[PDB]
């Protein structure tokens, strides 16, 4: 929430590359796992399919033919390599932390994407002017001065009452 | 509270709902003596 | 030419007395014997030309005139901003706690 | 060292006006946040001239006084926070003034505290304003510490901070 | 306004009858392997 | 064929053990069902409001007219007792069906007798089952219209006066009124059958069904099903638990929005107010506060613009202003005295607000189905002191929660029955293999 | 620097769906022809002789 | 720190006459304060009307006093305005209204003393925190 | 006979004042002792009307016409004031109370949102002298208050306002101040309205009046930020009289 409030971390290039190798790498993990369970070879007699493996049986144990049909067809594309799969999927989650790490390096000198200059300029010289942008500063903001004081105890913030931003009643 | 000649079982009581969970535990006992068949 | 009409009442007895013509009935709790019922009645009727006008507010019981003869030093009056007074924000300003 | 300065002017004899007006504009430059390297964006791009502007000017050394005449001071923006309240104190960090959010409650407004600015050195050396709106002016530019006077208009500079080539 | 809402009736409800009218044609037989 | 881990599925023909494993389960149910109750009832106290005490089954009984008089005041606690003990008797002898049938009775039944017996696959034998089982539905339905009807009533939260227990004697049985409900928009302001808000078309609804229910029992009895039915629908166990696992999911999803929504069938007085409830129960009380400092509210501009504590919606009834604006299509029993054609009315609110609508918003503002999930009440910035979720909030999430499930469930089993029935439910035929005989897609 | 606004003005295109026209007449509803309408139209039928032109 | 007698011995009533409270009576009221007033003065704030708190400073300029045992105690009887013109156990719980707020019916004359007592104390322990808000969370 | 709200609810008929039957041609008599009040005065507007800018010097732009899109929003309702009787049989009706004010936003042609204050508070209406009856011939002429549509605690989408928020533009740290001025002091205005009363039906049984009305007033300066924009609002209206 530091993060947030100080670095607009949210809108960073950088963390948005690691949100979607973090959760494109899920996406990975469960449609991958997902396909093999569901294009299985019945390589046995019994209902529990995970018997009818053997760790050094030379066969595949699903059809990558079947697999890749599907997808064609409920997606458009699918995978035909094997090897480019699994290798993609080692790519795309180690990517995006990488994407991330540079991203905090940035961070570490308070070099951020905290704002867009455009958008300032306008909203400055034109009050009507209100994006979800200008909503989430207004939050960084409150973030700030609401947690600083407990946050940082060696700065001695004092902020009095009148000083604190808040919106109406609240 | 209970009415008063049923006094008696109030620290029963405060345990009973929580049987049916025994049942789902008691499965898994059995299943361990079994060799999970 | 320019100026927040607020900031500017902040400079005047506004700014440390309880004003008659603007302040937020809130502030008749600071001082006894005045919230909620003279309160009420002293915001109801502002506008006031100067503080002593209070007194001159009909139903006053003789113990209500006392309390308020004991608290007129708290009071002053300013010209009505409209700002203050406008939108009911005299009986609700926006602040709770 | 530019407070070492001025201290040692004085017990040497010299007035505030002296005092200050021997602090060289170069050191003074340096006690201001704008060249901060800590205070840029990632995509703030260019030279550091392109946001805050062409430095001209020291306009001098802002010295507040409330109206019991005790010498306030303007909490300096730590190099975290985009925007700072604006917030005076006494020398022994007791809140004396600030710019209020909520004006219904507000207890420690400039009107309310009749707050002044008076400068020493540079450009505005001798000046005192008293009108609120001004001093609360130079109260909002103290945060960046020493206050200068800037060209926006050669580079058509935005006004955000922008890093230095040590930050790069 | 109320033309444009005829309209919409009309589109959803034939969708929704392919839907239904498609299903009940002997949907379990229309698999590779064992049909009826 | 099934492990350990699936070893249920080891029953499904072996109609013996598995009745005994319903009749246990069955039980099971029973059993909850008492000792929740005496706990309940073990941990209740009568001077504290139900909705401060994490209760969720002595409201149930309370509503259907038990233990209660006017305004849900607790008048005997006897009905609680006798309600869970009756439960908890009665699941032994569940209990006891359950453990014979499953270990000592016979494994499958259709040898014993041929009545007893069944085959998934017997249509007919099914339909059978199915119209038993609805006419029981339909015995259980009527039940409540005679609890309603011939002994003793349910309370009714709009009963003038603050609230109290009182006689059926004329359910709503104009099918206009009844199955209007089902054709309403599920959305705000029409809110389907959710918004049922008297007793009368409650009532009138269990008749119709009840017979319904019996009806068609009566029906599936007699019948086989048509050759449509036959052609779509898969005719196996594990397909009819997918069919009733999405109608226990619909259903679920259904009761969440009905606790979380209706105020009739839940009494505020007993599951605590409504979310929108309490909300307007807020602008309700500042309206109060304010008015009596001499505020006129009918003409008091907020920041906005919009009426600080009145406004209109968008087709024009006056309503309470600030965020609740969204709330606006609430009533509730304290606050539809002061509506009138145009919603509410300024005189009304002027003159005619009672200390006992005052005392209720107050109360309900400050008891807002908002909780952490360790029951500290209020909003999640609030300080510990108040130990409060409400028990429309537990009520809510709990059962969202079972019919997400049981929807996940309902597409795990109904696509595991399709894909047995056809044969490939096990992997596909390396020999056989249907793609390796289709035409290429490009 | 108006190119093709005027060449729909020229064969009767006259109003926007924003309530304007080139007469300077406020109030105005064109139906479907406007100037955004016959862009649409335009819009359209490229995609549609875009699709005729990959079966060909 | 700790619970100590200065900090639990509180004024009795306005003549000026002090009272030393447990431990054990600090936390029945503390107790007694969660269940029957929480809901609407938790921290000392009113939430039902935020312009009135349990601040000491508060309750010292009511009218009649309620900086003190007695004054407290009176006013979970007999509940006044601030300015003590009207009654208002119509929509405040007291004794006197305990027929219409039930949690109020089985307080006896003890537990308003720790009650009062609590409300005493809870200023002196916490500061500015009790009835300033959520600023002081 | 009348209608319940569950008949009302959602139709539209709650923004719509009360009608008088088209056979309410009679005359109200006035008391020249006696006094009276307004029990409840309803204000329909039917059509919004925003002045143009002529850009020019002699050509005065028009009144166009616009479109709502605030929905059924806009009507006045439940207002109440004395009735008074002048010595020279002028009456006077003096607002005191009433949901006499509603915001509204119109588009003009072109995009542009134009929003607004339509209010009468505050209003003082008086008739011509010499009335005695109110008939369908008598019209009421008056003027009201329009404060700020936006109230002081208002804050812009970064955060400034004129009784609470930030008094610069702190996204722009070291921009120069002057430009910006207009955006960052906030003002409240206040300024006034005219309308136009005339009765065309009356219920001489009842007390009940109807007619057209017509205001002119300004639009929303969101608080000193732009210039406001002339609007005229038509349409309906409905009062009750009683003996005071
Ligand atoms: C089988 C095939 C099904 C296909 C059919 C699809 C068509 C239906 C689509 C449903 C859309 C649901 C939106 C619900 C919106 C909302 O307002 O819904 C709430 C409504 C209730 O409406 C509320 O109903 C209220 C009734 O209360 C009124 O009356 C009460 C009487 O006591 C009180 O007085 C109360 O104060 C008063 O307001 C009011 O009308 C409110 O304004 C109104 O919002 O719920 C209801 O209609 C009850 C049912 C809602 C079901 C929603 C559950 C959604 C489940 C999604 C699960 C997704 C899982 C994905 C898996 C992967
Ligand atoms: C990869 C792994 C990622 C991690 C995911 C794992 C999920 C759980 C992780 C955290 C679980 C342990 C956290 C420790 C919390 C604690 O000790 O919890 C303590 C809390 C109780 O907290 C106490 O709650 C009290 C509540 O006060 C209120 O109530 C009090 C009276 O009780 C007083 O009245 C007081 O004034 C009033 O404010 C106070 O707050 C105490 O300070 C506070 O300690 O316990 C309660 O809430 C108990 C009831 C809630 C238990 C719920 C457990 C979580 C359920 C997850 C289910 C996952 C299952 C999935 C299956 C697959
Ligand atoms: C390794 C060990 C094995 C553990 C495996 C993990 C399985 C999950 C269980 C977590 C383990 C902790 C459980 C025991 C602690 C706990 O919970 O203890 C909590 C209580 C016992 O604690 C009591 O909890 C109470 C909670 O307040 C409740 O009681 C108050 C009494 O006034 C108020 O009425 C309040 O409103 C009401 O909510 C109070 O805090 C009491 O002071 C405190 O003693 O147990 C309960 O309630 C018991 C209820 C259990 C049934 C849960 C039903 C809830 C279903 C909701 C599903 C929601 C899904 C959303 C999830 C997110
Ligand atoms: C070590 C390299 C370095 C450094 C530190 C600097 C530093 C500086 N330069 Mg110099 N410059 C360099 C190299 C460098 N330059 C090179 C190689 C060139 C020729 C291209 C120039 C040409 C140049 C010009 C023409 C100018 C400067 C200027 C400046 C100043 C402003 C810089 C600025 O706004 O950056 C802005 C930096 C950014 C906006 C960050 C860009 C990096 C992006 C975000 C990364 C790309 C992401 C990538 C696609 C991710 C995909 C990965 C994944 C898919 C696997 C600053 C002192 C300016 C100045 O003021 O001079 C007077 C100026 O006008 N520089
Ligand atoms: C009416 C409800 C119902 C019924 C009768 C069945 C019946 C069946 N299911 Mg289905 N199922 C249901 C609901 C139901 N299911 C739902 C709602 C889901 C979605 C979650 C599933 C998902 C599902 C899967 C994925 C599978 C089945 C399978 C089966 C079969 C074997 C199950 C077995 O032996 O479990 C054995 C039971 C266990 C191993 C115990 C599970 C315990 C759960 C996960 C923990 C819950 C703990 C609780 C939340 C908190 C604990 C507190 C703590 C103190 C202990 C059987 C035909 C299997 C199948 O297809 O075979 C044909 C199978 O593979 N079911
Ligand atoms: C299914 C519906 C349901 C609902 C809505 C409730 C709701 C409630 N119960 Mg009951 N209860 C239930 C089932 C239910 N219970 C069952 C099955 C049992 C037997 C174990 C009990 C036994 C029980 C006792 C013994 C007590 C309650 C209490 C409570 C209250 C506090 C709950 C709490 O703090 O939980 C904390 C939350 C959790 C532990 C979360 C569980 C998370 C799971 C593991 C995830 C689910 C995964 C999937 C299913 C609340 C009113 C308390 C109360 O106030 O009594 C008056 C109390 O003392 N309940
Ligand atoms: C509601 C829960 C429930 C129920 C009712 C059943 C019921 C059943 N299971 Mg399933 N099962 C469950 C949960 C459940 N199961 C879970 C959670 C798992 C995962 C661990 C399994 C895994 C599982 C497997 C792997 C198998 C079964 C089998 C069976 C059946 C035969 C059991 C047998 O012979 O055991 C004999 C057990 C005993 C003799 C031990 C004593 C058990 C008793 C009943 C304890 C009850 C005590 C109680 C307090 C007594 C009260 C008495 C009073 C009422 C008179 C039976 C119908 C079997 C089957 O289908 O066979 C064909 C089988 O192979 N179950
Ligand atoms: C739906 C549940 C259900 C079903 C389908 C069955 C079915 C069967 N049982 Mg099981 N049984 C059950 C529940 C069930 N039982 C319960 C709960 C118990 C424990 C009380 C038993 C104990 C039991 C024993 C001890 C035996 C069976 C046997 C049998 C078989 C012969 C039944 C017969 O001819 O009895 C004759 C039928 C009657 C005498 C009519 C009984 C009428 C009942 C008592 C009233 C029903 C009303 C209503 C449904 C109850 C609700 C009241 C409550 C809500 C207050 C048959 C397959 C026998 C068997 O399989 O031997 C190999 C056998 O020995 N059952
Ligand atoms: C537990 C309840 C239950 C169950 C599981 C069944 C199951 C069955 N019924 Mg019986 N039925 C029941 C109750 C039940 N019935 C009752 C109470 C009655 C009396 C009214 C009937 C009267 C009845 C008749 C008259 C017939 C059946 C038939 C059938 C079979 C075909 C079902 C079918 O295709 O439906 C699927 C339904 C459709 C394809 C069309 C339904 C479209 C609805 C309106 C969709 C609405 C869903 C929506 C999201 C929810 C809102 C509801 C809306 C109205 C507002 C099947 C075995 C048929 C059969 O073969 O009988 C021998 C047959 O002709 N049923
Ligand atoms: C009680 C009550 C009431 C009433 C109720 C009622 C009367 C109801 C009814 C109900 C009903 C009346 C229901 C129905 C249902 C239905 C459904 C739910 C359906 C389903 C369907 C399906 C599922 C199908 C599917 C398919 C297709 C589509 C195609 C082919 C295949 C298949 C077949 C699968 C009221 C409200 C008044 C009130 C309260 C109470």
């Amino acid at each position: 929430l530091f993060f947030q409030g100080f670095h607009n971390w949210t809108l960073n290039p950088f963390h948005m590359m690691g949100v979607a190798g973090v959760l494109g790498g899920a996406l990975l993990c469960a449609i991958h796992g997902a396909t093999v369970e569901n294009t299985l070879f019945q390589d046995g007699e019994g209902a529990s399919t995970f018997r009818a493996f053997n760790p050094t049986q030379a066969e595949e144990t699903y059809s990558m033919v079947t697999a890749n049909r599907f997808w064609s067809q409920i997606f458009g594309i699918a995978f035909s390599n094997k090897r480019w799969l699994h290798f993609f999927m080692l790519f795309v989650p180690v990517t995006g932390l990488w994407m991330s790490a540079i991203g905090v390096v940035g961070l570490a000198l308070n070099l951020r994407s905290y704002d867009f200059i455009s958008q300032e300029i306008r909203a400055a010289e034109d009050p009507e002017f209100e994006t979800f942008y200008t909503k989430n500063l207004l939050l960084n903001e409150g973030i700030r001065a609401w947690m600083a004081p407990q946050d940082q105890p060696h700065e001695n913030f004092v902020f009095p009452e009148e000083v604190l931003p808040r919106g109406n009643a609240l | 509270k209970l009415p008063e000649a049923y006094a008696i079982f109030d620290p029963l009581v405060d345990v009973l709902p929580v049987i049916p969970v025994l049942f789902l535990a008691l499965a898994f006992v059995w299943q361990a003596a079994v060799g999970f068949r | 030419e320019l100026v927040n009409v607020v900031d500017e009442k902040l400079g005047t007895a506004y700014g440390e007395k309880i004003d008659l013509n603007n302040t937020n009935i809130a502030a008749f709790i600071q001082y006894r014997g005045l919230y909620p019922t003279l309160a009420k009645l002293i915001v109801k009727n502002a506008p006031y030309e100067s503080v002593e006008d209070v007194l001159n507010i009909p139903g006053l019981t003789e113990r209500q005139k006392q309390i308020l003869r004991e608290n007129l030093e708290h009071f002053t009056v300013t010209e009505v901003e409209t700002a203050l007074v406008e939108g009911g924000d005299r009986y609700n300003n926006g602040l709770y706690k | 060292e530019i407070n070492r300065r001025v201290q040692a002017s004085l017990a040497s004899g010299a007035t505030l006006e002296e005092a200050w007006s021997a602090i060289p504009e170069k050191l003074a430059f340096y006690d201001y946040i704008g060249n901060n390297p800590a205070k840029g964006g990632l995509f703030r791009t260019g030279p550091m001239n392109k946001g805050d502007g062409i430095a001209q000017a020291w306009k001098g050394h802002a010295v507040f006084r409330n109206k019991e005449g005790e010498e306030l001071f303007v909490r300096r923006m730590p190099a975290f926070f985009e925007s700072f309240p604006v917030i005076l104190t006494d020398k022994n960090g007791v809140v004396k003034a600030d710019i209020p959010f909520r004006r219904a409650e507000s207890k420690y407004s400039f009107e309310q505290q009749g707050v002044t600015v008076s400068f020493y050195g540079g450009e505005l050396n001798g000046q005192t304003f008293t009108d609120p709106p001004t001093v609360k002016s130079y109260a909002r530019k103290a945060i960046f510490g020493e206050i200068f006077e800037f060209d926006t208009e050669t580079l058509n500079s935005d006004g955000i901070f922008r890093t230095s080539p040590r930050g790069w | 306004m109320e033309t444009l809402k005829i309209t919409v009736y009309i589109v959803v409800t034939f969708f929704v009858l392919l839907f239904v009218f498609g299903f009940l044609s002997g949907d379990p037989a229309r698999n590779p392997k064992r049909k009826d | 064929g099934f492990a350990w881990w699936a070893g249920n599925a080891r029953l499904i023909n072996l109609s013996g053990k598995l009745l005994g494993a319903h009749v246990a389960h069955a039980g099971l149910i029973v059993f909850w069902a008492g000792a929740m109750t005496l706990f309940e009832l073990a941990h209740f106290i009568p001077e504290k409001p139900m909705y401060e005490q994490g209760l969720i089954l002595i409201p149930h009984i309370a509503t259907l007219g038990w233990g209660v008089g006017p305004g849900g005041e607790v008048v005997d606690t006897f009905p609680f007792f006798v309600v869970g003990v009756v439960h908890l008797i009665s699941s032994a002898v569940l209990g006891f069906g359950g453990v014979y049938h499953a270990i000592r009775g016979p494994e499958t039944l259709e040898e014993y007798s041929s009545f007893f017996g069944y085959d998934w696959k017997d249509k007919n034998k099914m339909t059978t089952i199915l119209g038993f089982h609805l006419i029981v539905l339909g015995i259980g339905a009527l039940l409540l219209v005679a609890k309603a009807m011939f002994f003793g009533g349910l309370y009714d939260t709009w009963a003038p006066g603050g609230g109290d227990v009182r006689v059926i004697t004329n359910p709503t049985l104009d099918p206009r009124v009844i199955f209007g409900y089902l054709l309403k928009s599920p959305f705000g302001g029409e809110g389907w059958i959710v918004s049922v808000n008297n007793l009368e078309d409650v009532v009138g609804g269990h008749i119709w069904i009840g017979l319904i229910c019996i009806a068609g029992g009566i029906w599936h009895i007699l019948t086989t099903p048509f050759g449509w039915a036959r052609r779509a629908f898969i005719w196996s166990g594990e397909a009819y638990l997918s069919y009733s696992l999405g109608a226990l999911s619909m259903m679920g999803f259904i009761a969440t929005c009905f606790v979380w929504f209706n105020n009739t069938v839940y009494p505020s007085e007993f599951y605590g107010p409504t979310g929108p409830e309490a909300s307007q129960a807020q602008a309700m009380t500042f309206l109060i506060r304010d008015q009596k400092l001499g505020a006129n509210v009918g003409s008091a501009q907020g920041p906005t613009g919009l009426g600080k504590y009145l406004m209109r919606s968008p087709t024009g009834e006056i309503i309470f202003g600030g965020e609740t604006m969204r709330f606006w299509d609430f009533r509730g029993p304290w606050l539809e005295p002061l509506r009138g054609p145009n919603g509410l009315d300024l005189n009304k609110i002027k003159n005619d607000i009672q200390p006992w609508q005052e005392r209720r918003a107050a109360e309900y503002m400050t008891h807002a189905p908002l909780g952490s999930l360790n029951s500290v009440g209020g909003v999640a910035t609030e300080i510990n002191s108040v130990n409060f979720v409400s028990p429309r909030s537990w009520l809510a999430t709990s059962h969202f929660v079972l019919a997400f499930f049981f929807l996940v469930g309902h597409l795990w089993h109904a696509g595991r029955a399709r894909a047995a029935a056809a044969g490939f439910e096990k992997g596909i035929d390396r020999e056989s293999e249907p793609v390796l005989s289709m035409p290429s897609l490009d | 620097g108006m190119f093709v606004l005027p060449f729909m003005a020229r064969l009767g295109v006259t109003g926007s769906w924003s309530g304007w026209s080139i007469t300077g007449e406020t109030g105005i509803d064109p139906g479907f022809w406007s100037f955004e309408g016959v862009a649409l139209a335009h819009i359209v039928l490229s995609g549609l002789l875009f699709l005729a032109a990959c079966w060909h | 720190a700790e619970l100590t007698p200065e900090v639990l011995t509180v004024p009795l009533n306005s003549e000026g006459k002090t009272i030393t409270l447990t431990e054990k009576q600090y936390l029945e009221g503390k107790r007694l304060f969660q269940y029957a007033c929480a809901s609407c003065h938790v921290g000392g704030i009113t939430k039902t009307n935020p312009s009135l708190d349990l601040r000491t400073e508060t309750l010292a300029l009511a009218t009649p006093p309620r900086d003190n045992i007695e004054g407290l105690v009176d006013y979970m009887k007999n509940p006044t305005t601030y300015d003590g013109e009207q009654e208002i156990a119509e929509v405040h719980p007291s004794l006197r209204s305990a027929d219409i707020f039930p949690k109020m019916r089985n307080l006896t004359e003890k537990d308003l003393v720790a009650i009062a007592g609590h409300i005493l104390v809870e200023p002196k322990i916490l500061g500015d925190k009790w009835g300033g808000g959520k600023v002081y969370y | 006979q009348t209608l319940t709200y569950d008949d009302i609810v959602g139709t539209g008929l709650a923004n719509k004042c009360p009608t008088l039957d088209d056979t309410a041609r009679g005359a109200y008599p006035i008391d020249s002792s006696q006094t009276y009040r307004i029990a409840r005065l309803c204000l329909q507007p039917t059509t919004f009307l925003v002045k143009e800018e002529p850009k020019n010097k002699r050509q005065e732009a028009e009144f166009v016409p616009t479109k709502l899109v605030t929905r059924e929003t806009t009507s006045l309702d439940q207002i109440q004031g004395e009735l008074k009787v002048n010595s020279d049989g002028s009456l006077t009706f003096v607002e005191e109370d009433g949901i006499d004010f509603q915001p509204v936003t119109v588009q003009m042609a072109g995009g542009e949102r134009i929003p607004l204050l339509f209010t009468v508070k505050n209003l003082v209406a008086s008739t011509q002298p010499n009335v005695t009856s109110i008939t369908t011939s008598t019209d009421f002429k008056g003027e009201f208050n329009v404060p700020s549509y936006r109230t002081a605690n208002f804050l812009d989408p970064k955060g400034r306002g004129l009784a609470s928020g930030y008094d610069s533009a702190i996204a722009l740290p070291q921009a120069k101040e002057e430009e910006l001025a207009r955006a960052n002091v906030k003002r409240f205005s206040l300024t006034k309205g005219q309308i136009s009363l005339n009765v065309a039906k009356v219920d001489g049984r009842t007390g009940e009046i109807a007619g057209t009305f017509e205001s002119e007033q300004l639009s929303d300066d969101d608080m000193g930020a732009h210039e406001p924009h002339e609007v005229k609002i038509q349409g309906v209206f409905y009062a009750s009289i009683e003996p005071a």
